């Protein structure tokens, strides 16, 4: 992690950190350059479905 | 799909048109729009028709063309886009309108979107622009209750 | 669980092909181990047979 802004999502992928999931109200205002998803993400809020 | 009819239009080659006189039944043709300026009147697309009602009535439309040519045939029609439920019934005398536009091999249904949208050459409404193609033995079917910008040619 | 697929018939009159002027338009899913497929219809259904 030294040379390139890395940002860890545990419980949280991108999409639910963007729209404000109960557990991603840590990434707030965050920038990166390289996100990484879990294989462990989940959802805890109101279903949905990006088209 | 923009991207799409450029390419078509552009692999084409030729802006060659056609004009076929389809059979429209009670409606008013040639609609003109303040936008639209030609010399010092106000005028629309030339090879686009715009159909609003007469007298309050605008019948439903069944019109078709059969292909008895040795080429294929594009046409291109258009749907309004009304910005209030007052403009759909000034200007085609129903609340909602339905667009079938259909061959042997392909069918096309559209339904209008009354919204307000931002006024471009003072103008809340939109039109959207289909195109259809049409082969050798093949027959262009078209049948709209409203909200329909016909073709002129092909 | 996972997606949603709404459908609308379309009403109109189409160039007739063995003397109908009617269509079908087909659609397909795919269920995953766990899941369940639901299927909630007031009109215009071509119900599938098996899987
Ligand atoms: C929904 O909200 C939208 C967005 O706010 C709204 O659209 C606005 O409608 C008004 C209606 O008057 C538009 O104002 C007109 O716009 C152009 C450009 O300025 C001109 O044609 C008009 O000027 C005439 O009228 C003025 C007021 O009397 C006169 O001073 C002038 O001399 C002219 O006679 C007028 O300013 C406005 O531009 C839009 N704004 C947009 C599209 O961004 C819409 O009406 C709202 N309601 C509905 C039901 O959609
Ligand atoms: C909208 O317009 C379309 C045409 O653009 C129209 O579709 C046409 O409908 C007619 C009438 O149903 C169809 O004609 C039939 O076609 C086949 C082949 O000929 C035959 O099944 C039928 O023959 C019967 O009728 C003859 C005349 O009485 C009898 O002699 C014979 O024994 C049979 O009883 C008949 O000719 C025609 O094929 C279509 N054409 C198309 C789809 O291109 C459609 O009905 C209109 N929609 C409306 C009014 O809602
Ligand atoms: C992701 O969620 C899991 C599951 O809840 C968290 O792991 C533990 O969860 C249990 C409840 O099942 C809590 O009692 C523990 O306190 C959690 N462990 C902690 C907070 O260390 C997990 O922490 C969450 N976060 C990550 C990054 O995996
Ligand atoms: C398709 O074209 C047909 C033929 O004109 C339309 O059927 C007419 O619909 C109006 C409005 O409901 C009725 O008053 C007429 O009696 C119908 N004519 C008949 C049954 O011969 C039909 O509306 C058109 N549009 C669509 C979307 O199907
Ligand atoms: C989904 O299925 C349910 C099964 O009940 C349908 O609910 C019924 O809808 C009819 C038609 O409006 C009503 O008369 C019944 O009272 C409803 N039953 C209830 C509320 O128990 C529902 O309409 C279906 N929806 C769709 C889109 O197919
Ligand atoms: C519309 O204009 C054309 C010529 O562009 C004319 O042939 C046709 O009759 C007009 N339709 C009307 C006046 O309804």
């Amino acid at each position: 992690g030294s040379p390139h802004q890395i940002l860890d999502g545990g419980n949280c992928t991108l999409i639910d950190a963007l729209l404000g999931d109960p557990q991603c109200d840590g990434f707030q205002n965050k920038e990166w350059d390289l996100f990484v998803e879990r294989s462990r993400a989940n959802s805890n809020c109101y279903p949905y479905d990006v088209p | 799909d923009y991207a799409s009819l450029r390419s078509l239009v552009a692999s084409s080659g030729t802006l060659e048109f056609k004009n076929e006189s389809f059979n429209w039944t009670g409606v008013k043709q040639n609609g003109t729009s303040s936008a639209c300026i030609r010399g010092s009147s106000s005028s629309f697309f030339s090879r686009l028709n715009w159909l609003t009602s007469l007298n309050n009535i605008y019948p439903a439309q069944n019109v078709t063309m059969p292909n008895k040519e040795q080429f294929d045939k594009l046409y291109i029609w258009g749907v309004h886009h009304p910005d209030t439920d007052k403009n759909q019934i000034s200007l085609f005398a129903q609340s909602s309108g339905r667009i079938t536009v259909s061959t042997k091999r392909s069918q096309q249904a559209v339904i209008p979107n009354i919204g307000s949208r931002p006024r471009i050459r003072d103008i809340p409404s939109r039109i959207s622009i289909y195109w259809t193609i049409v082969k050798p033995g093949d027959i262009l079917l078209i049948n709209s209750t409203g909200n329909l910008i016909a073709p002129r040619g092909y």
